[PDB]
RNA sequence: AGUAGAAACAAGGCC
RNA sequence: GGCCUGCU
């Protein structure tokens, strides 16, 4: 039923700034680095002790959007981003940054 | 509204909605609320079925993916997002493996646990009264109806729910959905109430287009348009319309009736010209015949070896001589042809076995005498244009020729008595019926009367021969081949005898179609001398063999012995034909039952006997100088045996329009004489009609001739 | 003494020995080469016919054409085809009002079979043009090809399945500005409009063989498959009208025939009183087909369907607006040969048009001459008249239209005439006072046929006292007499197999003495000269004798391990056990209880490899074309034995460069053989639907692999197997 | 299995894939009948010139796995080369004489039961009686009378779904019979035979002889019941009349 | 040459 | 010389 679709992501500078965007209850954003599994990036707030200060999660509930504002980016934050809804998973949206 | 289902429900079940629409032929732009109740109903069915699996126990197993086994039963088992020839293949495969009964109507769903149906119907409307209504309309129903509504409630009788009570909170989740998304639509409108049950079309064939003007272009002459043509015919009413144009029309169109008069009809002409020709394939009335006397059967034996044995009981042999020129072809050929048959025969009596079948040598002789390799050989036209011979092939009437005494003989002892029995009849299933008595002791009779005939030999002589030739062309096609003519006959005293007449060789025989000829040569044996009826032997070459000599009172004959030697052809129809040539016997004797059967409606009795034995009624079978000459019924039975063969060996396409044209003036010619007034319109137009097939067949011109005789013996 | 069959006539009446007048036992007569003359000879005879019609030029086909109607009335006895509209609609209307309710009625069961008949019904034909490779070929291969390339092209309105929707596809292919067809030598070829129409409107002309009772030979015609669903349409109505006629004998067989003109015959000699003199008159038709004019045709069905729905008139009235546009293809074409240089060559007729004259005599150099203007892209146009009996029926309906009117009524004299048409034969039975008023009455029926474009034969007629006359091969002297001598070409091995033959030939004995009066003697003659002649064709001889052939070894070996060989077929070499009474039994019933139980079942085994069942249609149905009639097809009684086989097929195609319809079979076959292992009922009831054939082939088998497990062979492992193959051939089916 | 599988098969080639997704249901008829073989004008010509060839008939693929390639003598009994254009090959006349001195044998016993209308022809000719042949002029007058002397007392429509039920009960579709005699006919034919494996087909079409009821125009004198006009050529001629009496009566 | 009769056969095509 | 077809 809870269909999800992730924008906003591509290749971006070290110290640059990206805002992720999960078309689609509470809402997560969760990422995977090639070599890993699943990481806890945000959700709503909380946020991770590798990502907290640098990205906020927001969202609209008239739009039914949640966003990833992603600011100070470093070469680690490098990898999928992925949409959840609580069961409900989206495709993720490629980051790279560099 | 149809954005709707472009937005959510996925492809598989879109294109089956869509396929389901083209089903019963109403078109998706006039009323789409249709698709959408539909399509959300095939897709409960969907989410209803899948995700619901069982095992060999009962208790379903419910898994929310199916996971790689042979564990991959479905719970309940789709009946629609079917086409309706198999939605009830399907009704009906169930209800006979099943044992259950066949619903009148399409259900959704079949389950195990309860080995039944299930039609879920999912209306706008509350489901307490929607209920009821597919109740009554389905009759006397066991399979259990389940209905949902968009207000969340469920039923169904017995209390029954099917299932788990997780998948209905998905249905009416997904429900909701449904319905709170119009919501943000807004069709409710026309939702509830959409569909009211519309069938109706008009059937439209228009002419348009080029099609049009063709009819524009097939009216009558001051007709502009079709229409203003079927105006005009709606409006045409019958106002003596035929009467004026009947007086109009000039009166030299009539159709006055000529008397027919005694005095009216002419002898048809016949054409003049050179004497007619023989044409047979084999001799008819001068045949010989070297015999054995062996006790075999018609097909029993070997022909080789069975020839060989007859030729070697005639002694008197000399060396082969020139007696009668083909007078167009290469006589010394015939003649190098005959020793070659004689070589290689005595060359056959030498090896260890007969061979079934022999091959002749391909010398120069038989390749002339044959006709090989003078078929022109096939090119294009774009390479033979400036060749001033080239033309169309010779296409036009034959060439006229007169009639001659020479056929009115050979049929006169075609007509003779034998002293042999030519046909040795099959066996039949034992007569159980007085009926069949009479049937038997009848054919009797006319076996007898027949057997001892010429023109039953000629019969068996003509299909033995067509036969063989036909086998050997369908066989040995590219090689010739040596067939002796056998004949085998039953003499007086019993004893079975074979015949040998002659030899035919086969040449090349890749018949295509059934006018393609196939060319061979034949040599035929006796004692007629050629050099008194010349013209009857214009495509013959003749020579001279041995000498015979027969049992007379005058000392011993010792008459001379020649060989009539000609180059034949037939085709795959003619060899066909003449390979039915018994058939002559039944339209004879067909004809001779039918005379006695109407002669015994007469009497109330069987007349056969009298008729064969008394010989006290005779027929007119003849003419002689004195006069009309009639025969014993047997004479009857020979005469039209005899006509009958010489129709099946000198057939021909004047022989048909001969029969045809002759025909119809033998009827007028009876009505004549049954004194019923008969008339003509164009009595000239018949002659003619007559008169023009009759250009150069014996057959036909001595049919010819007896037709003015018959003419001038009638009319009296 | 010089022996002469006719003198017999002095003593028996001719029709009481008639037979004897049919040449029936030889070979009858045969076309060799092209028919093209023929076709170049009737071409022009129809168009002279009718020279003083009007000149006119096809705006779409460009081709001229030739409209006598209303022309001038004819000034001489000669054949004319100046029919007039308003006379022949006056005719129609007095039919109508002599049968009231049968134009309506007939169109109303029409309309029905119309709107509800199947495209496949066209697949039930003989021979016909397919344009696609220009060539007549059977009637499903030419279907199928069109189909194809109108599916190709755009016009896929024929999958509705519906022979009305076929031909909306066919119409509207008319309107198209450029088609595409297929040839090998594969090649996309393109055909403009104007082509296009051609090949649509023209004829294939080939020359008629085995036709007995003419000198000179005759050429035929045979028409497309765009025409042919409205040709079928227009027959159906007139099919359905002529069977409320009982003056028609076109629809029926040859004993209702005989019925029929007794019947008529003595209602007009038996009405008739002493004072009126009654006179029968047994007359041809000479040149029926070349002055009957379509035009005419469409006027007659457009006066038939007034006050019906436009779409059944148009769809009615589209045959004759082709018809009387139609094109009849020249022929083969003609060969030549050269003497001095010693070869042959041969010319197809599309050269006729261009080709110089100096090959051809001065009979074809003529015809040649006067067929040129109407040359049209290798064919010429036929607008005046019919080519070949394609309207049967509605030339039948014209002729009993005319015969109704003189019913006494419509005649305003004391003569009156009634009598019997079957199209290019009539026997007309004519009552007056007088020898006068017979005159009369028989000059102002000439008259009416002359009229409405039919002309009497005066050569081939005569006109007797009635008690005495001819119909179709048939001699009525106070009751018909029987003949025999039609039939004596039916009294051989019929050709289609062993069983079938034996059948067949017990069967036409039988029929023949049931109703051509064959003899009891002659039938046991006919039934011995069979069973001699079946031996002698199939090698198949008794067993016991020592007749040496390539089937007298194994034959001979199953003969003498055979205990009771009584039982033995016919075909086998056994002995023949058939009689008077038992021609009404298939052979292997006869002696079913003589049979020994091993050879019993070797011979009825399912499991034999050459009994072969195509379709419910063929089973025991042989198509034996009777001699003097149209080909005709019999039920013959048979059993499925080893000896049921099907022969030999031509095998000729290898050598053509149309060699892929080989493949294309055999894939055609194998593709049927699996559905119908998937449908059984395939043959026996032809499936319908607009679905695929793969959709209902693995959907099939989803369920009867399910339902087979609930109860049969499979198992769960199979089951599952079968589920996931067919998920593997719906994924390749997307791919 | 095996069916699914060929299908399979013939769907892993292309130009039979395309020939199967292309090709609606509908028209199965028309491709079916699609041949290249015209239909004979003189059967008779060519059987009697076809017989004189080696391998002149032709049979299924399956004849080269139960019958020897030759016989004693070395006779060709079948060929490999199949026919123009099907899969089955040609096979001399040999090969049928063969099958039937020592080919496989099965029971034969249910053959009476599907022949039916032969084998009554059989038994009530068995049974017969006749009677003296009275000789005098038969007034043959031509009447409608049926032929089929076991019709049921159904058209050939009425009782083709009969037919299908009691051979094909998945195809019926939407026609479930009313008539009760109809329900007994298939009662009957279906319990009768339940395991015949003669052939569908055939099954089907001997049903259809039997139970439909067909009708044809013939010169008779007297009789005129079903079962005295099948031997109508045996007991009315041109002038003489033989009594009989059939074995039913 | 021969068969046959309003046009054909008296082998065809492919290498 | 070798091979193919005999209503296409």
């Amino acid at each position: 039923q809870v269909q999800l679709q992730e924008s906003g992501g591509g290749l971006v500078q070290t110290g640059d700034s990206l805002r992720l965007s999960c078309a689609g209850y509470t809402m997560g954003w969760f990422r995977q680095a090639p070599g890993k599994e699943r990481e806890f990036v945000a959700a709503i707030t909380y946020y991770a002790e590798a990502v907290k200060g640098r990205f906020t999660i927001s969202r609209d509930s008239g739009k039914n959007t949640v966003y990833l504002q992603m600011n100070s980016l470093k070469p680690e934050d490098t990898a999928v981003y992925y949409c959840a809804a609580r069961s409900f998973w989206g495709q993720g949206t490629q980051v790279t940054v560099s | 509204m149809e954005d709707f289902v472009r937005q959510c429900f996925n492809p598989m079940i879109v294109e089956l909605a869509e396929k389901a629409m083209k089903e019963y032929g109403e078109d998706l732009k006039i009323e789409t609320n249709k698709f959408a109740a539909i399509c959300t109903h095939l897709e409960v069915c969907f989410m209803y079925s899948d995700f619901h699996f069982i095992n060999e126990r009962g208790e379903s197993i419910i898994v929310e993916s199916g996971d790689p086994n042979a564990l991959l039963k479905h719970r309940f088992e789709i009946i629609e997002g079917r086409d309706r020839t198999m939605a009830w293949t399907v009704v009906n495969s169930i209800c006979n493996t099943t044992g259950a009964e066949k619903p009148k109507f399409l259900p959704d769903l079949y389950d195990y646990k309860e080995n039944r149906f299930i039609e879920i119907g999912v209306t706008r409307r509350e489901v307490h009264i929607y209920y009821l209504e597919k109740a009554n309309k389905i009759k006397s129903e066991k399979t259990h109806i389940h209905i949902f509504s968009f207000t969340g409630e469920e039923m169904a009788t017995k209390a029954d729910y099917t299932l788990d009570e997780e998948s209905r909170a998905r249905i009416k989740t997904r429900l909701f959905t449904i319905r709170q998304e119009m919501a943000s639509r807004g069709l409710w409108d026309s939702f509830r109430q959409s569909e009211r049950g519309e069938e109706t079309i008009e059937e439209r064939f228009e002419i348009t287009g080029t099609m049009r003007r063709l009819a524009d272009q097939s009216l009558p002459p001051n007709f502009s348009s079709l229409e203003n043509f079927r105006a005009y015919v709606d409006g045409f009413e019958p106002n003596g319309y035929i009467e004026g144009k009947l007086s109009q029309m000039s009166k030299e169109v009539n159709a006055r009736i000529e008397p027919f008069l005694k005095t009216t009809p002419r002898p048809l002409r016949l054409p003049d010209g050179p004497p007619c020709s023989q044409r047979s394939k084999f001799l008819l009335m001068d045949a010989l015949k070297l015999s054995i006397e062996d006790p075999s059967h018609e097909g029993e034996g070997i022909p080789l070896y069975d020839a060989i044995k007859c030729m070697r009981t005639f002694f008197g042999w000399k060396e082969p001589n020139v007696v009668k020129p083909h007078e167009k072809g290469i006589n010394p050929n015939y003649l190098l042809a005959w020793k070659q048959v004689l070589a290689e025969l005595q060359d056959i009596e030498n090896e260890e076995k007969i061979p079934k079948t022999k091959n002749m040598k391909k010398t120069s002789q038989l390749k002339w005498a044959l006709g090989e390799n003078m078929a022109p050989e096939k090119v294009d036209f774009d390479d033979c244009k400036d060749v001033s011979d080239l033309k169309q092939y010779d296409s036009d009437e034959p060439e006229l020729r007169s009639l001659a005494s020479w056929i009115q003989s050979e049929f006169n002892k075609a007509c003779e008595l034998t002293d042999s029995s030519w046909i040795e009849l099959d066996e039949i299933g034992e007569d159980v019926a007085p009926i069949e008595h009479i049937a038997s002791m009848r054919r009797n009779y006319f076996t007898a009367e027949v057997s001892h005939c010429r023109a039953t030999e000629y019969i068996m002589k003509g299909v033995y021969i067509n036969t063989a030739l036909l086998n050997a062309s369908c066989a040995a096609m590219d090689d010739f081949q040596l067939i002796p003519m056998i004949s085998k006959c039953r003499t007086k005293e019993g004893r079975r005898k074979t015949n040998l007449y002659g030899f035919i060789i086969k040449g090349r025989s890749h018949l295509r179609n059934d006018t393609d000829v196939v060319n061979f040569v034949s040599m035929e044996f006796s004692l007629t001398d050629p050099r008194l009826e010349p013209h009857k032997w214009e495509k013959y070459c003749v020579l001279e063999i041995g000498d015979m000599l027969l049992r007379s009172a005058i000392g011993q004959v010792s008459r001379p012995m020649f060989l009539y030697v000609r180059t034949n052809g037939t085709s795959k129809i003619k060899m066909k034909w003449g390979m039915e040539m018994r058939r002559c016997l039944l339209q004879s004797l067909q004809q001779i039952e039918s005379m006695i059967e109407a002669e015994s409606s007469v009497k109330e009795k069987d007349m056969t006997k009298e008729f064969f034995e008394n010989k006290s009624e005779t027929w007119p079978i003849g003419e002689s100088p004195k006069g009309v000459e009639e025969g014993s019924i047997g004479k009857v039975c020979r005469t039209l045996l005899a006509k009958s063969v010489f129709n099946s060996l000198y057939a021909s396409p004047q022989l048909e329009g001969f029969s045809a044209e002759s025909r119809k003036l033998l009827l007028i010619v009876q009505a004549l004489r049954d004194n019923l007034e008969p008339g003509t319109f164009d009595l000239g137009g018949l002659y003619e009609a007559i008169e023009e097939c009759l250009i150069n067949d014996p057959w036909v011109l001595l049919n010819a001739s007896w037709f003015n005789s018959f003419l001038t013996h009638a009319l009296r | 003494m010089d022996v002469n069959p006719t003198l017999l006539f002095l003593k028996v009446p001719a029709q009481n020995a008639i037979s004897t007048t049919f040449p029936y036992t030889g070979d009858p007569p045969y076309s060799h080469g092209t028919g093209t003359g023929y076709t170049m000879d009737t071409v022009n005879r129809t168009h002279q016919y009718s020279e003083k019609g009007r000149w006119t030029t096809n705006t779409e086909t460009g081709a001229p054409q030739l409209n006598p109607i209303d022309g001038p009335l004819p000034e001489d006895n000669e054949p004319s085809g100046y029919a007039q509209t308003d006379c022949v609609l006056e005719a129609m209307a007095f039919l109508e009002e002599s049968h009231p309710g049968i134009f309506e009625n007939s169109c109303l069961e029409t309309m029905e079979v119309v709107q509800q008949t199947r495209v496949d019904k066209l697949t039930q034909g003989r021979q016909t043009y397919d344009w696609t490779l220009n060539r007549n070929q059977p009637a499903a291969t030419a279907l199928a090809n069109t189909i194809e390339v109108f599916r190709s092209n755009g016009l896929t309105a024929n999958e509705s399945g519906r022979l009305i929707d076929f031909l909306k596809d066919v119409m509207e292919s008319m309107d198209k500005e450029e088609m595409e067809i297929t040839t090998h030598f594969k090649k996309k070829q393109r055909l403009n409009k104007r082509s296009y129409l051609i090949r649509a409107l023209t004829l294939n002309t080939m020359t008629k063989d085995a036709e007995r009772g003419k000198l000179k030979r005759r050429a035929i015609a045979t028409p497309g498959m765009q025409i042919r669903g409205f040709v079928y349409f227009v027959e159906t109505l007139a099919r359905s009208i002529c069977e409320k006629l009982e003056q028609s004998g076109l629809p029926v067989g040859g004993n209702e025939k005989k019925a029929k003109l007794a019947n008529v015959v003595r209602k007009m000699m038996t009405n008739s009183q002493d004072t009126e003199l009654s006179f029968t008159i047994t007359g041809d038709n000479t040149k029926w087909n070349e002055n009957q004019n379509p035009r005419m045709f469409l006027a007659m069905i457009t006066y038939i369907t007034r006050n019906q729905p436009e779409w059944f008139r148009n769809v009615l009235s589209i045959a004759p607006i082709m018809f009387s546009n139609k094109m009849a293809r020249l022929g083969k074409g003609y060969m030549f040969e050269s003497k001095s240089m010693k070869l042959r060559t041969q010319i197809p007729a599309e050269m006729l048009a261009s080709i110089d004259l100096k090959y051809f005599n001065d009979s074809t150099r003529k015809k040649i001459e006067k067929i040129r203007p109407l040359l049209i892209d290798g064919t010429a146009s036929l607008s005046p008249g019919m080519m070949m009996g394609m309207f049967n029926m509605l030339s039948t309906v014209l002729g009993v239209s005319i015969l109704n009117l003189g019913q006494k009524r419509y005649t305003k004299t004391t003569y009156w005439w009634d009598g019997l048409q079957s199209s290019d034969d009539f026997a007309l039975i004519v009552n007056a006072p007088n020898h006068e008023g017979i005159q009369a009455g028989v000059d102002r029926f000439y008259r009416t046929c002359k009229l409405l474009g039919i002309n009497m034969s005066k050569k081939k007629s005569y006109i007797n006292r009635t008690g005495t006359f001819e119909f179709t091969s048939f001699f009525y002297r106070y009751g018909f007499v029987a003949n025999f001598s039609m039939e004596l070409p039916s009294f051989g091995v019929s050709g289609i197999n062993e069983s079938a033959d034996m059948s067949i030939g017990v069967t036409v004995i039988k029929n023949n003495m049931i109703n051509n009066d064959l003899g009891p003697a002659t039938a046991q003659m006919a039934l011995q000269l069979f069973i001699k002649d079946y031996r002698y064709t199939y090698r198949c001889h008794r067993g016991d004798t020592q007749i040496q052939t390539r089937r007298s070894f194994e034959i001979k070996k199953l003969w003498e391990q055979t205990r009771s060989k009584a039982g033995l077929l016919v075909s086998d070499g056994g002995p023949n056990l058939y009689n008077i009474r038992n021609l009404h039994i298939p052979e292997v019933c006869l002696k079913w209880e003589l049979m020994d139980e091993d050879y019993q079942g070797r011979l009825c085994n399912p499991l034999n490899p050459f009994v072969s069942h195509k379709e419910i249609e063929s089973v025991n149905n042989a198509v034996m074309m009777p001699a003097h009639g149209p080909a005709k097809n019999m039920e013959y009684d048979a059993v499925a034995t080893t000896h049921s086989w099907i022969p030999k097929r031509n095998r000729s195609i290898l050598n053509t460069s149309q060699r892929g319809i080989l493949e294309d079979e055999q894939m055609y076959q194998k593709c049927c053989n699996l559905f119908e292992k998937f449908f059984p009922s395939s043959s026996y009831r032809r499936p319908v639907g607009i679905s695929s054939m793969v959709e209902a082939m693995v959907s099939r088998a989803r369920i009867d692999a399910r339902i087979d497990f609930e109860s049969g062979r499979i198992k769960k492992e199979e089951f599952a197997e079968i589920m996931k193959i067919c998920s593997t051939i719906e994924e390749l089916r997307r791919q | 299995m095996e069916r699914i599988k060929e299908l399979r098969d013939l769907m892993s080639q292309s130009r039979t894939r395309e020939i199967l997704t292309k090709t609606t249901v509908d028209h199965m008829a028309i491709i079916k009948k699609y041949t290249s073989g015209r239909q004979e004008k003189n059967p008779a010509l060519r059987m009697k010139w076809m017989m004189a060839m080696k391998y002149p008939i032709t049979a299924d693929k399956r004849i080269m796995e139960m019958i020897p390639e030759r016989n004693e003598q070395g006779q060709t009994l079948w060929s490999k080369t199949n026919d123009a254009g099907s899969d089955r090959v040609m096979v001399s006349p040999l090969a049928v004489t063969w099958w039937n001195r020592n080919g496989p044998t099965t029971s034969a016993v249910h053959y009476p039961k599907i022949y039916k209308t032969y084998f009554e022809k059989v038994e009530r000719l068995k049974h017969g009686t006749f009677g003296p042949v009275h000789f005098r002029n038969q007034v043959k007058i031509r009447r409608r009378v049926d032929i089929n002397p076991g019709h049921a007392d159904l058209s050939a429509k009425e009782a083709q779904d009969v037919i299908m039920e009691v051979v094909f009960p998945n195809e019926v579709g939407a026609r479930i019979l009313t008539s009760e005699s109809q329900l007994t006919i298939t009662k009957e034919k279906k319990e009768e035979l339940q395991d015949c494996k003669i052939s569908p087909l055939m099954v089907a079409y001997m049903l259809e002889r039997e139970l439909v009821r067909k009708t044809r125009f013939l010169p008779v004198a007297g009789g005129t019941s079903s079962v005295y006009i099948e031997v109508l050529h045996l007991t009315q001629g041109t002038c003489w009349e033989q009594m009989y009496t059939p074995g039913g009566e």
